[PDB]
């Protein structure tokens, strides 16, 4: 505001505002079986299999 | 010059054989012929013919 008393009136102003992202990793887990990875590829056998 | 079988005899755990095999962990042989002496003719005496 321009005001007319005996201050020092001040000129135009300006600002520098720096913002940055923040990183987040997230880590989970799956274990699988020995036999499951094995018998994923068999075929053709008895209706029990 | 004898005579005899030209092949083997099969055994598959198809059908209701599979059920007690998977669940109860004990199985049968010829489940239907096993069943017909219990649900159809339960009083049948042991006779060879």
């Amino acid at each position: 505001i321009a005001h007319g008393d005996g201050r020092r009136p001040n000129k135009q102003r300006q600002y520098i505002v720096m913002k940055a992202c923040n990183k987040h990793h997230i880590g989970a887990e799956i274990e699988l079986a020995a036999a499951d990875i094995e018998l994923l590829f068999a075929e053709k056998e008895t209706p029990l299999d | 010059a004898m005579s005899g079988p030209a092949a083997y005899a099969s055994y598959v755990v198809r059908g209701a054989n599979l059920v007690t095999a998977v669940s109860y962990g004990r199985a049968m042989r010829n489940f239907e012929q096993f069943m017909a002496r219990i649900v159809d003719h339960p009083n049948a005496l042991p006779s060879v013919e």
